[PDB]
């Protein structure tokens, strides 16, 4: 037995806007804070501090994605595309 | 190289989120720049903020305070 | 004398001294903020009125105008990011033509 | 009053003959007055933020550095630093 | 009804500075409804200023506050 | 024998033409009494019986023709991103929703 | 060291508009978040405003005037309305 393509899309679509956790795994993430951290050397951080970023990072790349796909259905295509970004970014002032 | 840490379960799981239904397969690099342009960004002020301060340690006062100079006001952290 | 002289700039210093002292920013001023804030200002004048002067001697005029102001900041990366929600009277735009509409 | 002398003594330093109209000085003006506007009131956070009742040179220079882009901080920052040491010296 | 005063060929001359090669004819009312919004909420705010300085006269500095709160500054008239 | 004119202008030719002149220039592009007339009639919505400065005026028109220039500017992009010649109203109502109007 | 908070009030709120009702640890916290913040906005707008007037002294006018210039629609309306409420059983 199979879903035909783009049912289990609609599927994670509404289970992922239903519920609320983060979707960035923590280790990844902190490693990559500290990496890109380096700025000032031998630097400490509170674990809020990770939290916080965590939190703002996903909130901004789903904002984006949103306009993203905006774009992508305005083009009258359904996958989006690197360019929808651009566009997006590009009209968002940035 | 710990920007290949977004994994691509985790950029398909944001997508979904943002309402996406189909992805395309060059998608991630461009997101994995434009994460990595917006942590550079406020990393860079937090940072500011804490050697101004005089401290060792970044605290999270300091991220809030850069991402209202941005214009982000995240609640929840003070 | 003036503290201007003694700093060698050109901006007053006392000016900006009376404006901190006077815009309710906080109880007390050291002695070095207006002067710093007075060459930080001197410079960003400088750099805009230089790039406005070059702007103004390619096109074959003496005075400065709005539109050359215009073409300054908007023909350099970094003002253009400090100015970007910023607009100028009788200041008008950039020429350009996208690709995709020339024959 | 303005700063429309103080401009045209700036700008005679780095063009000798040249001209500019009025509708430009204001311009100035108005972006003198708004590049002081913000970088006061940003010190001014600066120096609630660690509870200290004085602006320093150091609050305005963590507030040039805050909000310039870096080539031109930069620069700025030196040029502060270098007006601040002719002061006392 | 003085909307319409905002000519065709005044919003054909717009769209001309800013780039349009082909213009289509719902375009132009679709301006007039932007601009007359726009319109109304600065002229509320500069109003809302004028009142609270107790003017009847509008100043050109409470069109300029006004414009600084929508978050368009504007260089001249200061 | 009859007096034959040369030739027409291909179209698009004279639109690019003008869309140099206008680029060139930075003047007033709005007729100043009706936006005057147009002003003062939204206003009285406000307060009754105002009165205005003539600068007050010239700085609504400005900041109304950047707005509307930059509103513009974002929308033909919209529009070549369709892959259309034409500028269509949907194409700025996207550009104000992505924008945040 | 003991440090201010606006927890029990907003408790106190809570339990007249909803008599059984609780409220997260979470959500106390994003409640201070979203008073400091409006707060800070109202309190700048009147200083510019007090500014603008060269006035020393901030009245209940110029807070009246930037809670009008902040608030959007009906919603600013109602806010006018409890503040002079307010006031007037003040000064009585």
């Amino acid at each position: 037995h199979r879903y035909r393509p783009g049912t289990v899309a609609l599927r994670e679509i509404r289970r992922y806007q239903k519920s609320t956790e983060l979707l960035i795994r923590k280790l990844p993430f902190q490693r990559l804070v500290r990496e890109i951290a380096q700025f000032k050397t031998d630097l400490r951080f509170q674990s809020s501090a990770v939290m916080a970023l965590q939190e703002a990072s996903e909130a901004y790349l789903v904002a984006l994605f949103e306009d993203t796909n905006l774009c992508a259905i305005h083009a009258k295509r359904v996958t989006i595309m690197p360019k929808d970004i651009q566009l997006a970014r590009r009209i968002r002032g940035e | 190289d710990n920007i290949q840490g977004i994994t691509k379960p985790a950029i398909r799981r944001l997508a979904r989120r943002g309402g996406v239904k189909r992805i395309s397969g060059l998608i991630y690099e461009e997101t994995r720049g434009v994460l990595k342009v917006f942590l550079e960004n406020v990393i860079r002020d937090a940072v500011t903020y804490t050697e101004h301060a005089k401290r060792k340690t970044v605290t999270a006062m300091d991220v809030v305070y850069a991402l209202k100079r941005q214009g982000r006001t995240l609640y929840g952290f003070g | 004398k003036t503290r201007s002289s003694r700093a060698g700039l050109q901006f007053p210093v006392g000016r900006v001294h009376r404006l901190l002292r006077k815009g309710n920013y906080a109880e007390r001023v050291g002695a070095g903020a207006p002067v710093y804030l007075a060459a930080v200002l001197e410079y960003l004048t400088a750099e805009i009125l230089e790039l406005a002067g070059n702007a103004a001697r390619d096109n074959k005029k003496t005075r400065i105008i709005p539109r050359h102001l215009q073409l300054a900041v908007r023909n350099d990366e970094e003002l253009n990011k400090l100015l970007g929600r910023v607009t100028i009277a009788q200041g008008g735009v950039l020429p350009n033509i996208q690709s995709v509409l020339l024959p | 009053e303005s700063y429309a002398i103080y401009v045209y003594k700036v700008l005679k330093q780095v063009h000798p003959d040249t001209g500019i109209s009025s509708k430009a000085m204001s311009i100035m003006n108005s972006f003198v007055n708004d590049v002081f506007e913000r970088i006061a009131g940003e010190a001014s956070r600066l120096a609630h933020y660690n509870k200290r009742s004085t602006i320093t040179s150091r609050e305005i220079q963590t507030a040039v550095r805050l909000l310039l882009p870096g080539e031109l901080a930069k620069h700025a920052v030196s040029e502060g630093t270098k007006a601040v040491t002719k002061y006392t010296s």
